[PDB]
């Protein structure tokens, strides 16, 4: 898979992602893509390969949700813990990596599993230079959203 | 002469542990195989310091004068536990059940403001031995529990939390995480804290006692966002001493 | 590192069962018999080394160490979790419908 | 009765989940009630010594009446829905419910607000009217026109 | 028009209802935060005024 | 949808008879449940207690078991805690404690059954939200 | 009483015709922006304090809570296409409510 | 020529150019007060325990805000509805860290806005006019009177009134949506229609008028500068103004009637905000919005939702985020 | 810097209102 | 802080007697036409 | 606070640029004979 | 080039306010009779 088509697969790259007061290029948010790490893929301890649900743009924020190939929900993030069922910890959650930087590794480590389940959200998940611009995290959006606004 | 509810309140008397009166200079006997227990233990802190955090490291820093915010909201009472006579005489006094602490905030010079759970939960503590009367001689001394300020649900104002809420910023939804790991990553502190207790006045006919005490133990660290500082409390104290 | 350790414990057998060291009293409803009364006494009596030490709770009545007998299959035992048992949360830990 | 001890636990804030101060030392109920401390009633007064709320009081005598005023009473909080559905605003129907408390204090603001309306309606008009103007300025005698300019 | 338009599709525009309206009110506060954008703080102050 | 015969067969006893209830039971069950019962279990959760709620599952883990007819009829006279082992009719509304609930003064023990078919009942139609809470609102 | 006063009664006539025409036209500004979700939706100088600062607290804070209730209890019933499960676990909620 | 006849004199004398009267009298010192402690608490007050969980809200411009996060915080849940004037704190540090500015300045405020109306009548009674612009003037005072100090009565806080502050406005319209289904209550609606209406009608008298301003001016002058200060003449053509709207809708619809006209004007905003007013003060004894939750129901018994339905559901996600640590107990009673 | 932006712009506002109260165009009769 | 209460309470008393010594002083006969 | 190095500027131009335009405009309307 | 970041404030105000200062004072002189 070219790394070109990849980042078009990012909600980074989304216009409707972006802020009327967030100024500037969309690398001063994300940061300076560098890499796609590859494809990310969920699976529990079964075996059973999970797909993030992904956010759409009305959202700020998004939970961190996984379903099997027939929208089942098999795990999640939880927020309130007490009366968790689906936890990455309680359904043995890993990730795999198929190309791109990380491809051919596997990550057990619930916390780095969610992590990355974090980032699957957003798409296809990418490395960023968040130093060179002091990139504060926020998507902003392109010159296709702005002059779709000034022209409006 | 017996205050009802209406008679104090509003008054401040309610956070005010019971006095004796200057007469109370007796001794109340304890029989090594009779058990006791203290039916009222009452804390009512008179003075917060704060130990200063100097730069030098090596200057020894202080304790500080600190006002109270949080007003009239500070006593320990209605404490009571098992008051044990040890085999060499001594006395152990084993906390049970009780209003056992107080959220307080003091403010140090400059405005810096210091949450602290004031408190004595599971307290252990000892007399020396051969204590064959409790006396204005006694004293008491020992450890307690100094669990987290906020308990394992308090969410902070981005909504992160220990048993409850996000687990991490999302307002900057693809900032790096290793900067954010101690402000994302709630922690629970439990620590100890030291408790002196100097008899001052006895009633032997009716097994109360009174006194001052001196306490220290770390003060909120905000579940784990930075370091606590070191509290030292002065005040009054009151127990009533009973028969089991 | 820095580790949450209510999601570490969902890693252990107190995500699959009832811990009689830390879970929360509610969860007992879950099984035939065993709340309000032998909940109490479960959780008043807490810490247990193993989940057979809850047959020596003094008191019991024979129907009710039954009652235990039957649902040790549904119990564990993991170690205090500070953070799961103070502020009372093992009687109300702020869950409600 | 499901064992807490009421008295030393600690909730999310480190308040008392259950029992805290009044700023003025006086034991009261925890949570968002601690606004209401100065609330006194027939089914609670026997719980209060004269520091407040009484913890050895609380552990042991609570009467099943009690209990039972207290449960009735929450579920007829005076909280519903101008077509009379009972409970908080996201309530789903079932229970047709509005206090008289609330019929009552509601009713009599508006009233009264109306009151003070017509009170301000009718001493402005009583006075222009004793002093001959409550229909309007002379033309030839306007006041203003023989007043000195305020600049 | 411009809004549905800017969206996914004419489902986002509002409702022609009294209810369906308060919905696009409340879509927008949690959504857009709406009532923290200066151009509708200046349509308040319009209307207001 | 309808509400059918089928809908309206609910357990009678624990041996496994069921009964059919008359659409007019429904609605008399319906109507007594709130008359009596609703200020604290709208929507078959428990306003003074969330833990307990009035799903059929919860019913059927309850000692004696109370997902059919004969278990909620008998609880309705001689409530008891989820495991049988208190008697509750002080704090509870029964016959048993009329005098200090007088709304169940009037409950005949035919209102009874359709209280106990209303409460069996209404999961069959709204599934989850019976006892599910503001979640499923 | 008001320290100012119209004098012209052109000009006061004028200016209440500018004052709520002017208004709306702000507003309709606004909303072409949030065709693009081009909103004024943070401070960004606020959330880099309060992601660092976990006793920063302001009402600009507690308002974006509010939406994040908002959005996750109302997207589920209000987008149908969407078809989202949000498990009782994932919802955001405070203590109790 | 006693100085108390003096005084007097002063003190109601028509040529001051700002007027004082015995209302001004309370007036000036009171909102002096009010807005110095405003402007000095806006800028510098310390973080403030609005909710009595000992979580400070931080208001002020030196402690992290700016002009739109920024607030003067309520006073403490804890206080209550008590009085709480700077004589009852320990300390000054106390009194800010309680919320004790709010109560000075709402306190202040109140009483001195009172008196701003009062003032109203009273110069209109010294200057020989008829009485009512303080009755218009009582709709906006009553709406202030409502978020300030009777729905905290109703809630028995303080703690629960409108905070001063632009996004603490809106915090408190959130969590009212969520606790009374405001938009839902048909006193709010009226109160809309008031000011919708309001400001069509302020638009539309506006255009109507400058639309038949007679010719006065040249093509290169200010079309006011037709109009001079206290001419008698009118300097617009009602009879063209009324034959232009009277033919926009119907001839009846239309006002020729000056009077009439301009007593509809003050009518229509001031008896909409009056319901608005009264829409917050009866939902302070919380009686709410109109609730449809579940009233739409098919054969079997399915709940068909309608736009009630989901405007519940938004509700619900306000209800349970807000004051976040402050519940313990599963219901919101105030 | 922004705190003392915020208030510049606030003591510019105040100043506005004396000069144009106190010292306004004064209204003529003509 | 009882100083501060004693002095508030002068003040506050001095303009409230004011108020009412004012509106006592002949005031319906405090307009332009009829003097009451 | 981390806010924009450029609010500073932009704010001051924003008030200083129209501003200055109309103290022009209204010194020079005073002048006039 | 890691520039004082209250030089451009400081650069904008030195050339404005006196620049400001002479035009006000010249174009009210040109607007004065002739
Ligand atoms: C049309 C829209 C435009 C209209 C413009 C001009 C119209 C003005 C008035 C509109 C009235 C329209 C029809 C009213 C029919 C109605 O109301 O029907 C309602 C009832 C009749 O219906 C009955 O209403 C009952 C209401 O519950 C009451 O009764 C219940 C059962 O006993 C419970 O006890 C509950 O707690 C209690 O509140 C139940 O729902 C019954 O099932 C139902 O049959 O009429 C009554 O009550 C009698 C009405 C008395 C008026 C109330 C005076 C007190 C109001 C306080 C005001 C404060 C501020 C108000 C803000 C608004
Ligand atoms: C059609 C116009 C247009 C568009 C679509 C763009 C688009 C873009 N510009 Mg360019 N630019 C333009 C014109 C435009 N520019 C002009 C005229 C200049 C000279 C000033 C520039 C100079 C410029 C620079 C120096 C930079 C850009 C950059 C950018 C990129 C980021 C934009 C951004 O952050 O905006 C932010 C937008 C806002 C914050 C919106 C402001 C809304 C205003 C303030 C509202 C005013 C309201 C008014 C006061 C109300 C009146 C009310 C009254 C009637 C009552 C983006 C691709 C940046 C970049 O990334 O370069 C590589 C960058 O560094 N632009
Ligand atoms: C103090 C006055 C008062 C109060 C507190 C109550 C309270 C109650 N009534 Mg009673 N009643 C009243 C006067 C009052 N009523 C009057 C004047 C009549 C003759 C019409 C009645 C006849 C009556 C009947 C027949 C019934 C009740 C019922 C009830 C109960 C349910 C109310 C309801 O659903 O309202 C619904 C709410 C409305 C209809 C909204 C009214 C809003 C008005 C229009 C606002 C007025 C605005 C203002 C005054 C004027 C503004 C104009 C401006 C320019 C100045 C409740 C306890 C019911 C009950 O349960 O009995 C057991 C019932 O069946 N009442
Ligand atoms: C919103 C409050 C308010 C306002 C603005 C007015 C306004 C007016 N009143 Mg009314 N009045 C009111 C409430 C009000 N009244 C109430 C509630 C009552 C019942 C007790 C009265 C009984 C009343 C009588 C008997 C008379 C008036 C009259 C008048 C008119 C002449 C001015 C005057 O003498 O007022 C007097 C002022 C008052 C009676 C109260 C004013 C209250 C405001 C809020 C100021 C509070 C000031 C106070 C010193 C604050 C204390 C501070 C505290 C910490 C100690 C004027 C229209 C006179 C008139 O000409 O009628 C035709 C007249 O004879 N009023
Ligand atoms: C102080 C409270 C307040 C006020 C005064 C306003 C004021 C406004 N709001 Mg805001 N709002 C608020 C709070 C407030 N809002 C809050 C807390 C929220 C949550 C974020 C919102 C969310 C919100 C949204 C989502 C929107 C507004 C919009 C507006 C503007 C609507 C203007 C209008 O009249 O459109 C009314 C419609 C028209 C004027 C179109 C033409 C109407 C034709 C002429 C009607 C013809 C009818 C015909 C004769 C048939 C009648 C039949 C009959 C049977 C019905 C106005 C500036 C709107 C906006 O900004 O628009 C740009 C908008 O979309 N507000
Ligand atoms: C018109 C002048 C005026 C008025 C009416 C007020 C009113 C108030 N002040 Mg403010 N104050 C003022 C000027 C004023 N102030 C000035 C000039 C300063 C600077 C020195 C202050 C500094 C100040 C501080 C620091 C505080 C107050 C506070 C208060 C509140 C409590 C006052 C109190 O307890 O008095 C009690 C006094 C009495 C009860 C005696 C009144 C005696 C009269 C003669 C009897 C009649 C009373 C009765 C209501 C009749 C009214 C008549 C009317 C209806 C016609 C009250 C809102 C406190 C507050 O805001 O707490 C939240 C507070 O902390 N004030
Ligand atoms: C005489 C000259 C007059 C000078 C006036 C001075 C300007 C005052 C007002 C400035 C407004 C913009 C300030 C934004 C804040 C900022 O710092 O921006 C800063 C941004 C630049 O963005 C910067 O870029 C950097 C890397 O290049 C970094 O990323 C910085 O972090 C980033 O701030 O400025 C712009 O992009 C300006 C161009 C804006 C073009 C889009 C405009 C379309 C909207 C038109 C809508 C019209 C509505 C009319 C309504 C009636
Ligand atoms: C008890 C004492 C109360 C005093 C309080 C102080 C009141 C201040 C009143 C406004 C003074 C400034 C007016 C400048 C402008 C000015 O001097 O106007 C003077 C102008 C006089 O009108 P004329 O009809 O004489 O003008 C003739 C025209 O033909 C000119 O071409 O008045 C108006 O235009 C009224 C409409 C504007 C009313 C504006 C109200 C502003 C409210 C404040 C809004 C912002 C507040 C910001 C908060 C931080
Ligand atoms: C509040 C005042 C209530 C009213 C009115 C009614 N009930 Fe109730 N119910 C309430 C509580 C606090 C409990 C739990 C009690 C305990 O300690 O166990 C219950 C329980 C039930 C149950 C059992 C639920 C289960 O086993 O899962 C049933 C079947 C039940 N309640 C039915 C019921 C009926 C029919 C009522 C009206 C006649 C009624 N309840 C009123 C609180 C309250
Ligand atoms: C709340 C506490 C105060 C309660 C006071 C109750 C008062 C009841 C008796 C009032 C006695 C009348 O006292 C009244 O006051 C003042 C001072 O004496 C008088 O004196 C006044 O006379 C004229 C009257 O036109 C005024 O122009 C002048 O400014 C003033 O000197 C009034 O003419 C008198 O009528
Ligand atoms: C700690 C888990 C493994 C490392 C993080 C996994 C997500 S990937 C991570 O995401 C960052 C944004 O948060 C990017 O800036 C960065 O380039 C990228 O490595
Ligand atoms: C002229 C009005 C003065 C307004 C400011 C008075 C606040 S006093 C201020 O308090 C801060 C926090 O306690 C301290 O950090 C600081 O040193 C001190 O100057
Ligand atoms: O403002 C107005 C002027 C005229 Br003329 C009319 O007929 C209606 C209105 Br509203
Ligand atoms: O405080 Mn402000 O908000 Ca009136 O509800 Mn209860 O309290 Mn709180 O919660 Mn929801
Ligand atoms: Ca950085
Ligand atoms: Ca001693
Ligand atoms: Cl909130
Ligand atoms: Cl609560």
């Amino acid at each position: 898979i070219p790394e070109k088509l990849a980042f078009y697969d990012y909600i980074g790259n989304n216009p409707a992602k972006g802020g009327l007061f967030r100024t500037g290029p969309m690398n001063k948010g994300d940061g300076i893509a560098q890499a796609w790490k590859g494809h990310a893929v969920f699976r529990n301890k079964e075996g059973e390969e999970l797909f993030v649900r992904r956010m759409p743009a009305f959202f700020e924020s998004f939970p961190v949700i996984l379903t099997d190939k027939n929208g089942v929900v098999k795990a999640d993030i939880p927020f309130r813990r007490a009366e968790s069922k689906y936890s990455f910890e309680q359904q043995g959650v890993t990730v795999s990596f198929y190309g791109g930087e990380l491809n051919g590794q596997t990550f057990t480590d619930p916390p780095t599993v969610k992590s990355y389940a974090r980032k699957a959200i957003f798409g296809e998940i990418f490395e960023f230079d968040t130093e060179t611009l002091n990139s504060d995290g926020i998507f902003r959006t392109s010159p296709r959203g702005w002059f779709t606004f000034a022209h409006a | 002469q017996t205050l009802t509810y209406d008679d104090i309140v509003g008054t401040g008397l309610a956070n005010k542990c019971p006095t004796l009166d200057d007469t109370a200079r007796g001794a109340y006997p304890i029989d090594s195989s009779q058990t006791y227990r203290i039916a009222r233990l009452c804390l009512q802190p008179t003075t917060f310091l704060v130990k200063e955090e100097p730069k030098n490291k090596r200057q020894e820093a202080e304790f500080v004068p600190t006002k109270l915010v949080t007003r009239e909201t500070t006593s320990l009472d209605q404490i009571q536990g098992e008051l044990k006579v040890n085999s060499d005489g001594s006395l152990t006094f084993v906390e049970e059940d009780g209003i056992d602490f107080q959220p307080v905030t003091v403010q140090m010079a400059g405005g810096e403001r210091i949450p602290l759970l004031f408190t004595v939960k599971n307290l252990v503590a000892s007399t020396q031995p051969n204590v064959t009367s409790i006396t204005t001689s006694t004293d008491f001394k020992g450890e307690f529990n100094v669990p987290s300020y906020r308990t394992a649900n308090f969410l902070d104002p981005k909504g992160r939390g220990l048993a409850s809420g996000y687990d991490s910023a999302i307002a900057l939804p693809q900032a790096k995480e290793e900067e954010l790991a101690r402000a994302n990553v709630k922690r629970f502190s439990l620590t100890k804290g030291q408790i002196s207790l100097n008899v001052a006045k006895v009633d032997g006919r009716t097994g109360e006692i009174a006194g001052t005490f001196e306490s220290e133990q770390l003060s909120d660290d905000d579940m784990g966002a930075h370091e606590p500082h070191e509290v030292k409390i002065q005040g009054v104290f009151y127990a009533s001493i009973e028969p089991a | 590192e820095l580790v949450n350790v209510v999601d570490e414990k969902l890693g252990t057998a107190y995500g699959e069962k009832i811990d009689l060291n830390n879970t929360n009293i509610a969860a007992f409803i879950q099984y035939r018999g065993l709340y309000p009364t032998l909940a109490k006494l479960i959780v008043k009596n807490a810490p247990y080394e193993s989940v057979e030490d809850v047959l020596n709770i003094p008191g019991l009545t024979e129907r009710q160490k039954q009652i235990l007998r039957e649902n040790l299959e549904h119990f564990t035992v993991t170690e205090v979790e500070t953070a799961l048992v103070e502020g009372g949360d093992r009687y109300n830990n702020g869950l409600y419908k | 009765k499901l064992g807490a001890n009421v008295g030393s636990a600690q909730g999310p804030t480190g308040l008392g989940k259950y029992l805290m101060r009044s700023p003025t030392g006086e034991i009261i109920f925890g949570g968002e009630t601690m606004r209401f401390w100065d609330f006194r009633g027939p089914w609670l007064e026997p719980l209060r010594g004269p520091n407040g709320l009484d913890l050895n009081k609380i552990k042991n005598d609570i009467q099943p009446w009690q209990e039972r005023r207290a449960a009735e009473y929450m579920t007829h909080a005076p909280l519903g829905s101008l077509n009379s559905v009972g409970g908080v605003a996201t309530e789903i129907n079932s229970v047709n419910f509005v206090s008289p408390r609330s019929w009552l204090a509601t009713s009599h603001f508006v009233l009264a607000f109306f009151f003070l309306v017509g009170h301000l309606w009718h001493a402005g008009r009583a006075r222009a009217a004793a002093a001959g103007f409550e229909k309007g300025i002379d033309r030839e005698s306007e006041p203003v026109l023989s007043m000195p300019s305020l600049d | 028009l411009i809004y549905p338009l800017g969206q996914s599709s004419w489902f986002f525009a509002p409702s022609f209802g009294v209810a369906a309206i308060f919905r696009f009110l409340l879509f927008f506060q949690g959504f857009h935060n709406w009532t923290l954008n200066p151009f509708h703080m200046m349509g308040v102050a319009g209307v207001l005024g | 949808a309808e509400l059918t015969p089928e809908v309206l067969t609910v357990p009678l006893n624990s041996e496994g008879k069921t009964i059919t209830l008359t659409e007019k039971q429904y609605l008399e069950g319906k109507r007594l449940f709130q008359y009596a019962c609703a200020s604290c279990h709208v929507g078959g959760i428990t306003k003074t207690n969330p833990s307990l709620d009035l799903r059929t599952e919860t019913l059927a883990l309850a000692t004696p078991p109370r997902d059919n007819i004969e278990g909620l009829v008998d609880y309705m006279k001689n409530p008891t805690t989820y495991d049988g082992e208190q008697e509750i009719a002080e704090v509870h509304p029964s016959l048993r404690s009329a005098d200090i609930f007088p709304k169940m003064r009037n409950l005949t023990e035919k209102d009874l059954v359709a209280i106990a078919g209303h409460i069996l009942v209404e999961p069959k139609i709204l599934g989850d939200k019976w006892g599910g809470g503001k979640v499923y609102y | 009483i008001f320290g100012i006063a119209f004098s012209n009664k052109r000009w006061l006539h004028f200016f209440m015709l500018f004052v709520p025409v002017t208004g709306l036209w702000m507003s309709a500004i606004g909303v072409v922006g949030l065709a693009l979700n081009l909103r004024s939706y943070d401070f960004i100088s606020q959330e880099i304090r309060a992601a660092e600062d976990p006793e920063f607290e302001t009402f600009y804070t507690k308002n974006l809570l509010l939406n994040e209730g908002i959005r996750a209890w109302m997207a589920p019933q209000d987008q149908p296409h969407e078809n989202f499960v949000f498990p009782e676990e994932v919802l955001p909620r405070g203590n109790a409510l | 020529a006693n100085l108390w006849e003096r005084f007097c004199n002063w003190v109601t004398s028509t040529d001051n150019r700002l007027y004082v009267g015995w209302f001004g009298v309370i007036m000036i010192p009171t909102l002096l007060a009010a807005t110095i402690c405003f402007v000095i608490a806006f800028i510098a007050a310390p973080p403030v325990d609005i909710d009595g969980i000992r979580e400070p809200v931080s208001g002020s411009l030196l402690y992290g805000n700016n002009i739109i996060t920024g607030a003067v915080v309520p006073s403490s849940n804890a206080i209550g509805l008590h009085f709480y004037p700077i004589w009852e704190a320990a300390s000054l540090d106390e009194w800010l860290y309680n919320g004790g500015p709010y109560q000075l300045i709402i306190f202040h405020f109140l009483l001195g806005a009172s008196c701003y109306m009062g003032r109203q009548w009273e110069l209109s009674y010294r200057l020989g006019m008829r009485p009512w612009i303080c009755v218009a003037y009582s709709a906006p005072l009553a709406s202030a009177f409502a978020v300030f100090l009777i729905y905290p009565i109703g809630q028995g806080s303080f703690s629960d009134g409108m905070p001063l502050g632009i996004s603490g406005t809106f915090n408190f319209m959130i969590v009212f949506q969520a606790e009374h289904n405001i938009l839902m209550h048909p006193f709010h609606q009226l109160g809309v229609a008031g000011v919708f209406g309001g400001a069509l009608f302020c638009a539309m008298h506006g255009s109507l008028v400058t639309s038949s301003l007679i010719r006065e001016t040249t093509e290169t002058e200010s079309a006011n500068y037709g109009y001079k200060f206290g001419q008698e003449e009118e300097t617009y053509n009602i009879v063209a103004a009324h034959g232009y709207f009277g033919r926009l809708i119907f001839q009846y619809a239309s006002f020729n009637n000056s009077r009439s006209l301009h007593f509809f004007l003050a009518a229509w905003p001031v008896v909409g905000v009056w319901f608005a007013a009264l829409g917050i003060s009866t939902m302070a004894f919380n009686l709410n919005g109109f609730n449809f939750n579940h009233s739409v129901i098919d054969a079997k018994g399915n709940v068909i939702n309608t736009w009630a339905d989901i405007i519940n559901r938004a509700n619900l996600g306000m209800e349970v985020m807000h004051e976040r640590n402050a519940h313990n107990f599963p219901l919101d009673l105030a | 810097m922004e705190t003392i932006t915020y208030v510049f712009i606030f003591a510019c506002i105040i100043a506005l209102f004396f000069f144009a109260i106190f010292f306004r165009e004064p209204p003529r009769i003509t | 802080m009882e100083t501060l209460k004693i002095t508030v309470y002068i003040v506050v008393t001095f303009f409230v007697l004011l108020f009412v010594f004012g509106f006592l002083s002949g005031d319906p006969a405090r307009n332009p036409k009829r003097k009451d | 606070m981390e806010v924009n190095q450029l609010g500073l500027i932009a704010t001051a131009l924003f008030v200083l640029v129209p501003s200055v335009f109309l103290i022009i405009l209204y010194v020079q309307t005073e002048s006039q004979q």
